[PDB]
RNA sequence: GUUACAGACUUAAGCAGUGGAGCAUGUUAUUUAAUUCGAUAAUCCACGACUAACCUUACCAUAUUUUGAAUAUUAUAAUAAUUAUAAUUAUUAUAUUACAGGCGUUACAUUGUUGUCUUUAGUUCGUGCUGCAAAGUUUUAGAUUAAGUUCAUAAACGAACAAAACUCCAUAUAUAUAAUUUUAAUUAUAUAUAAUUUUAUAUUAUUUAUUAAUAUAAAGAAAGGAAUUAAGACAAAUCAUAAUGAUCCUUAUAAUAUGGGUAAUAGACGUGCUAUAAUAAAAUGAUAAUAAAAUUAUAUAAAAUAUAUUUAAUUAUAUUUAAUUAA
């Protein structure tokens, strides 16, 4: 699907599946159980 | 009929309109030599299939979401080349395009379609060839009703209309549904199917008969080579009155459908949490003309009757996943 | 065989006479033709090929299998419209069938008429014009069986012309409630009656017919009075043309029991003036009519 | 009813469809001929390019395609047109197809073992290693230089430092 | 008068006719395999005809034997062994001969077959020639000039408005007459 | 002309319907490169009258696209037209497939027809190799639309008898020949696919008779004259198959037992005529 | 823990077994760092699992990775291709919002599928009629059938999902194909026909041949198996095929590597294998007594050789690949 844009820029499509991805992780956010802030590298040692 | 008196010993149900091929019973319809050459093809079938499930569904605005609705890809391999065949259904219709305002411009099924082989380089037959080293073609036949297709019926049921049975199943939408054909004679179409069948032999043998009889009153015996020749006359009187605007139209089968059915299974209905299945049966599920006239029901994968079409499909809802099951018997 | 150019060239497009001269050029004359009966091969009719019929050959420009049109021929771009529509009459309905038409609109009472006529020898014109629906009792009845409780609709409608006669019927349905009302119109419509009336206003004196549970005191009224009755006595009424009336239901007040009660009291509890005088050997003068008479 | 259009078969047209394997060698001039057009990336089980599409010529034939390790996404090479389109007709694919050469190796004799050893008995047991790679390498489908490389490691001449380890 | 027709036309409605086989040294083995019957028979017809009509004999489609796979699998999900399903899949093989045609003929013969070809059905071929004991292997610069003269022969156009064309036969055409292949074998 | 549709300054005159068609098909090859040209509105315009539309609208149709036919329309398609009863004009999927199955059906006995006979032209007589000039018999596999590895196998079978050998080089050659060679039919036979085309593998086998043949002939040096014949290879393969190698005995036949053809009158009548 | 009627390898009879011995395998229990998880009355226990040395593998130990496996957003730079040194595009690398990922919990939230009742005969609808109505009738007095199968009477007359039939393997026959070196034609596979057998006689009980079972006769090649297991119930099994809802982890409950475990053994348990000798075990049997169905481009591997091993044969390795990618 990424690369329908490459070759028909015209044409737009939706993705139902990342579409839905997309609305349960806004769902959980709201909802207020989302996703733990991952820590990077650099913290402590 | 049973007594088929006045024909002689014959019949053919190898005629490619009463019979569906059973290379139709499968999605992909090839043979290799080379099994590990079968086993990619089948896989990029499949592949393909879903890339074009994603490519289907469309949006001019916010406002504007338009799902197309369409069948399994029927992928026909042959030595040379490869088509890929599938139907389709377009709600967006436009008032069945009666303005003509419509000529002035292509709607984005249109442009979809019209990518799929008329581009000239951008084509989507292109990139598939690279996948599949042959000349690749797509066939989209557009179907003007929902319920003329078991999977276009299920997944329209299943990704269109979600308001309409998630909290029950609405009476307008169960009415509509149970009404979508009128109540048809199955009994009356299959005898009338058998006589018509009867009609044409009875045309044919007297044919023959008259043309054996006379034949210009020239050939006689020790001519006609009874021996091993089979010539019997000219193939004008074969099939006199026999042409293509009587005869092909009235025996091809699975015409009508008499009888469908859909179960709705699920957590659609927000009860205490448990599940609810509702079924709509209307019509009959068997076909007359098998068990009356000398045709044989052939079972599609050796275990679907011909007579049956049916699909399952599935989506979720803020409750879980669904199913809409969908059969459908055409006489 | 073996004909010449003579009714030849001029029943067969030009371009088609080479392939029939090199096969007559090719395939002995006086060869003998088997039919082949395990393999189908030609069509179980006639035909000379010579014309691309549409909807039973493929139609030029569209990308199928055995498509010779190279790959940027195809001369199909607007995907809107059913290609290869239906030949002939250019449908398929079988005999015996009509083409439906407009349903929702279509007036269930239409169909509650034709039905009638079909079945008993009531004309249409007058159910579907001088007959009037309105709904008395509609409710959910239950039953339950091994796989549950099984919910069924039970609606009891009264049909009347508001001139002299009414009808009650009583109809049950699973499906939906509107088949429950379909079948009590049905009913009701063949349960019609004749009920006496004074004066086409009013029954004829008082009347204390008790039906089941139910104590039907009702009592006749002055012109004008209106309808100073029970509601489900007072919708019988305005449907089967009485306007003037008073009562009262004692006892058991079921709507279902009331109204076949007052139905059954107007046709036999009260009796008309000609008959008691004809019974009776004597005669019965309205005094207020014969007051304002000439 | 549209009259149908007859179009005479003829062999040219009927080319492209011709057996890969045939014993006649004008069939292997032309099977060799398709073989170099195929590998060339000439459209040939698709539409041509041609100039009119500008910006969306695009081409999934380059060498990393289908092959997994070079890990990248799909590459859209930019098309050719129809001209300006080269053809490699390398010779040795020529003798390869067209003409039945092979190469079969090349055999070693002692003179090259005593090069490095003194031993006459190791001398005679590396002669015959060397027979044995030789007889059995020359059915196993890979490379002319591969193929030298492993013959030359395993008979005993170059070491095994040569391959990748 | 009446409508005629021809016995191009009145062929299709009668069995394929098979040329008598004359020598006997046959000249290809193409076996035909489907996993169903109708669409092979359909193509094998269809062989028969287009062999008869290039003046290629052709004995018929032989039913070679069948091959008959078979699995088998548990129908739950989980675990209920107990029940088991059979899985089968056939394999409908036939066999068509060639005898006493030239070689570029029967070529003609499998490229038509194979461009007009049907789905489900695959093709394997057997050629067969006859050669010398010993042959000249190293003839190459006269046989290449030979052979380049038969190609440009073989596929020689004659008119224009039929005789529909590929372009990829006339880039192979262009590349073979090209004077560039003869440097090709000008190696040595 | 091919490229009509890309050309829109040579669409003036073009009748209506056709004019519609280019601009459909321009509109479609090129796609997102598509961009407007006033020549083709202009065509376009002269149509007003052949799709009775308003001129302001088609300006508008032309430019904003389906977006301008939402907004000349007023409103968008509100209905659930999807349930819609049948009107019994079109047909079911199985039975369109028929129809198909149909229409393939009869664009083969067209081709049949019309095409095949067209092949009449290529006939050509069989000129027949000598046998005794060309007793090698290469088998050549090819598998049409496919890749299969056994594509590069050849096949090389020849009667030794025939090669031409001198008693005591043929009887070199077979027990050269060792498991190669059968006595029962005296066939020789070799296959070679270590090199990946046939042209090669033919080489090489053509190579590997030369080099037998060249041996064989050499009696120079042994001619292998005491030691017989092996055939245990071909015992054990004969072993493998069934021997219905029985015949009726020939004093058991009674050909005075066998009906003789009777007298039918009618038939001998009718060879008259 | 209610009555009556029939079936079914339920029982009776017969053959072979299990329970007893040794071993293989699954389970329990226990041990263990881990002995990963699930199934566990019929309906679990050579079950999920069609092969646990590493992989698999989900567990334990020790090391190691942190936007990772994608999708989107924003910058920086490099490479390749194509057009006339530039322009465009596609990719790559580095970042970050952003999540990804989970064999973690919930089959008592689910889709799909499956086991048992079950080859069981039941489950419903239209119009009509009966009862004020919920409902009832049809779907039954009495028989028959494997069967709401078929009759007889009957407010009922029909119809739908099930029953049966069509279907597949097999059978008999006809036609066609095969140059009978792909041979076997005693075959292969396409189409069609055939039977859910018919006819006659008699001896029976009967609604009186406007008939059933008993036998006979004669016409037939004619006799089987497979699939399909309805509605509902078991909150039966499955979140470890896969997929989603809710909840939980995010330097760890996610990812990789080297070892170990899944193979431990007091007891117990369900399946099987091998035996306990003479209606039974062992050797030998080269014009090689007699099969069917399957497999061989991620191969099958003959014949001949050296070996143990004596002349040889048989048996097991090694040497070498004959032919075949298959009537
Ligand atoms: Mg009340
Ligand atoms: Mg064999
Ligand atoms: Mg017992
Ligand atoms: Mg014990
Ligand atoms: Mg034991
Ligand atoms: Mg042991
Ligand atoms: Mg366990
Ligand atoms: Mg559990
Ligand atoms: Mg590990
Ligand atoms: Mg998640
Ligand atoms: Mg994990
Ligand atoms: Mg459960
Ligand atoms: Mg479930
Ligand atoms: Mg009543
Ligand atoms: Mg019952
Ligand atoms: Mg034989
Ligand atoms: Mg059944
Ligand atoms: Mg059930
Ligand atoms: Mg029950
Ligand atoms: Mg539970
Ligand atoms: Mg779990
Ligand atoms: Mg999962
Ligand atoms: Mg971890
Ligand atoms: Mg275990
Ligand atoms: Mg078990
Ligand atoms: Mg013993
Ligand atoms: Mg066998
Ligand atoms: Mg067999
Ligand atoms: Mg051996």
């Amino acid at each position: 699907f990424r690369h329908l844009k490459t070759l028909y820029p015209d044409i737009e499509f939706v993705d139902l599946e990342e579409q839905y991805r997309l609305s349960m992780v806004e769902a959980k956010k709201r909802r207020g159980k989302g996703a733990p802030k991952k820590m990077k590298k650099d913290a402590a040692a | 009929n049973p007594v088929v008196h006045r024909i002689g010993p014959a019949g053919n149900i190898n005629n490619k309109l009463q019979h569906l091929n059973n290379m139709n019973n499968w999605n992909t319809q090839i043979y290799n030599y080379n099994k590990n050459m079968e086993i990619m093809n089948t896989m990029n079938d499949k592949l393909i299939n879903k890339l074009l499930y994603k490519m289907m569904t469309l949006k001019l605005n916010n406002m504007n979401i338009n799902k197309i609705i369409m069948s399994k890809t029927i992928n026909q391999h042959s030595l040379n080349k490869l088509n890929i065949k599938f139907y389709y259904y377009n709600n967006d219709i436009n008032n069945n395009n009666n303005n003509n305002n419509n000529n002035y411009y292509m709607n984005m099924m249109n442009k979809l379609m019209n990518i799929m082989n008329n581009n000239m380089n951008n084509n989507l037959c292109n990139i598939l060839s690279y996948y599949y080293k042959k000349k690749v073609t797509i066939e989209p036949i557009k179907l003007s009703y929902i319920y003329l297709n078991s999977d276009i019926f299920s997944k329209y049921i299943s990704l269109n209309d979600m308001d309409k049975y998630n909290n029950g199943i609405l009476t307008n939408y169960q009415r509509m549904l149970n009404n979508i054909m009128p109540k048809l004679n199955d009994h009356n179409i299959s005898m009338n199917y058998i006589n018509n069948i009867n009609n044409i032999n009875n045309n044919k043998y007297n044919n023959m008969i008259n043309l054996l009889n006379n034949n210009n009153n020239i050939n006689n015996n020790n001519n006609y080579n009874n021996n091993n020749n089979n010539y019997i006359g000219n193939i004008n009187n074969i099939y006199n009155n026999m042409t293509i605007d009587n005869i092909p139209m009235d025996i091809l089968m699975y015409k009508y459908l008499v009888g469908w059915s859909i179960k709705f299974k699920g957590r659609l209905s927000n009860n205490n949490g448990r599940t609810s299945t509702t079924n709509l049966l209307n019509g009959t599920f068997n076909n007359k003309k098998y068990l009356w006239s000398n045709i044989n029901n052939n079972y599609k994968l050796n275990y679907i009757p011909s007579n049956h079409n049916l699909y399952n499909n599935s989506n979720i809802n803020k409750n879980g996943k669904y199913n809409i099951k969908v059969k459908l018997n055409f006489i | 065989q073996h004909y010449d150019e003579s009714l030849l060239s001029r029943y067969y497009p030009e371009s088609l006479l080479k392939s029939i001269k090199l096969a007559q050029q090719t395939i002995p004359e006086d060869t003998k033709f088997r039919v082949s009966r395990n393999v189908e091969f030609a069509p179980p009719y006639l035909d000379d090929f010579t014309k691309i019929h549409p909807f039973w050959d493929y139609k030029p420009g569209m990308p199928h299998l055995h498509a010779q049109e190279e790959n940027n021929n195809f001369s199909i771009f607007r995907w809107d419209q059913v290609q290869q529509p239906l030949p002939g009459e250019g449908n398929i309905l079988p005999p015996g069938v009509s083409l439906p038409n407009d349903g929702g609109r279509k007036s269930k009472s239409a169909d509650v008429a034709a039905g009638l006529h079909k079945q008993t020898g009531v004309d249409p014109d007058y159910i579907t014009r001088k007959l009037t629906m309105k709904p008395l009792v509609m409710k959910r009845v239950s039953n339950q069986t091994g796989k549950g409780k099984i919910a069924s609709f039970y609606a009891l409608v009264v049909v009347g012309d508001k001139n002299g006669m009414v009808g009650l019927g009583e109809g049950k349905s699973r499906e939906e409630m509107s088949k429950a009302i379909f079948k009590a119109h049905w009913d009701a419509v063949r349960n019609l009656k004749e009920i006496p009336r004074y004066e086409n206003r009013t029954i004829y004196g008082d009347i204390d017919f008790r039906y089941h549970g139910v104590k039907l005191h009702l009592r006749s009224a002055k012109p004008g009075f209106g309808l100073r009755v029970n509601h489900v006595i007072f919708e019988i009424c305005e449907c089967a043309g009485i306007k003037d009336l008073s009562g009262k239901v004692y006892k058991s007040r079921n709507d279902m029991n009331i109204a076949k009660g007052t139905i059954e009291a107007f046709t036999k509890a009260q009796k008309t003036l000609d008959e008691v005088a004809l019974g009776r050997g004597k005669k019965l003068v309205d005094v207020r009519k014969v007051y304002y008479s000439s | 009813s549209s009259e149908y259009v007859l179009e005479e078969p003829t062999p040219l047209s009927l080319l492209e469809y011709t057996p890969q394997v045939f014993p006649t060698k004008e069939s292997r001039l032309v099977n060799f001929t398709l073989d170099s057009l195929k590998k060339s990336n000439y459209p040939i089980y698709r539409s041509p390019n041609l100039g009119i599409l500008k910006v969306h010529d695009f081409t999934l034939n380059t060498p990393n395609f289908g092959k997994y390790t070079p890990g990248s996404s799909l590459i859209f090479a930019k098309e050719p047109q129809l001209q300006n389109l080269l053809i490699e007709e390398d010779p040795e694919d020529f003798h390869r197809q067209v003409t039945g050469e092979y190469q079969l190796l090349k055999p070693y004799v002692k003179k090259d073992f005593e090069k490095l050893t003194k031993s006459k008995d190791t001398v005679s047991k590396l002669v015959q290693n060397s027979q044995v790679v030789r007889l059995s390498l020359q059915s196993v489908v890979m490379g002319s230089e591969e193929k030298k490389l492993v013959y030359d490691v395993c008979s005993g001449m170059k070491p095994i430092s040569e391959l990748q380890q | 008068s009446t409508r005629p027709y021809p016995v191009n036309v009145e062929a299709v409605y009668y069995a394929p006719l098979k040329l008598p086989i004359k020598y006997g040294d046959l000249v290809a083995d193409i076996q035909l395999r489907s996993y169903d019957n109708e669409n092979l028979d359909f193509y094998s017809d269809f062989i028969l005809r287009t062999g008869y009509y290039l003046g290629i004999p052709l004995t018929g489609p032989k039913p070679l034997p069948t091959r008959r796979e078979r699995w088998t699998v548990i129908k739950s999900p989980f675990v209920h062994a107990k029940s088991k399903e059979n899985f089968e899949r056939h394999t409908h093989k036939r066999l068509i001969r060639a005898w006493d045609t030239n070689p570029e003929v029967l070529q003609m013969l499998i490229a038509y077959i194979t461009k007009h070809s049907m789905a489900g059905v695959g093709m394997k071929c057997n050629f067969f020639q006859r050669s010398e004991i010993s042959l000249d292997l190293g003839s190459d610069a006269n046989g290449l000039e030979k052979s380049l003269s038969n190609i440009d022969e073989l596929y020689s156009l004659r008119n224009d408005d039929k005789a529909q064309t590929s372009a990829v036969g006339q880039k192979v055409l262009e590349l073979l007459d090209s004077p560039d292949f003869k440097k090709h074998l000008e190696k040595k | 002309s091919a490229d009509l549709y890309m050309h829109p300054e040579k669409w003036k005159g073009l009748p209506p319907q056709r004019i519609l068609e280019l601009y459909w098909e321009r509109m479609a090859r090129l796609g997102s490169e598509y961009k407007p040209n006033k020549d083709e509105l202009n065509a376009l315009l002269t149509t007003s009258e052949y799709s009775n539309v308003p001129v302001n609208d088609i300006k508008k149709l032309y430019h904003r696209g389906e977006q301008g036919a939402i907004d000349i329309k007023g409103g968008n398609v509100n209905r659930d037209n999807s349930l819609r009863p049948f009107m019994f004009d079109e047909l079911p999927s199985q039975a369109q497939e028929l129809v198909a199955q149909h229409r393939e059906q009869r664009f083969y006995n067209r081709l049949a027809a019309y095409e095949l006979p067209l092949l009449a032209q290529y006939r050509q007589e069989y000129k027949r190799p000598s046998p005794e000039s060309h007793p090698v018999t290469y088998r050549y596999t090819s598998y049409v639309g496919e890749e299969h590895p056994n594509s590069r196998k050849v096949v090389l079978s020849v009667k030794t008898k025939e090669l031409g050998l001198e008693e005591k080089s043929l009887h070199k050659f077979r027990i050269l020949a060792r498991s190669r060679y059968d006595h029962t039919t005296d066939i020789f036979k070799m296959s070679s696919d270590k090199f990946e085309h046939a042209s090669q593998n033919a080489r090489y086998l053509h190579d590997i008779l030369q080099r037998l043949l060249a041996e064989s002939k050499d009696l120079t040096e042994d001619d292998f004259s005491d030691v017989p014949l092996d055939t245990r290879h071909t015992i054990a393969k004969s072993l493998r198959k069934k021997k219905r190698d029985y015949e009726f005995p020939e004093h058991w036949k009674r050909p005075e037992d066998a009906p003789k053809k009777k007298f039918d009158i009618v038939d001998q009548l009718l060879s008259t005529l």
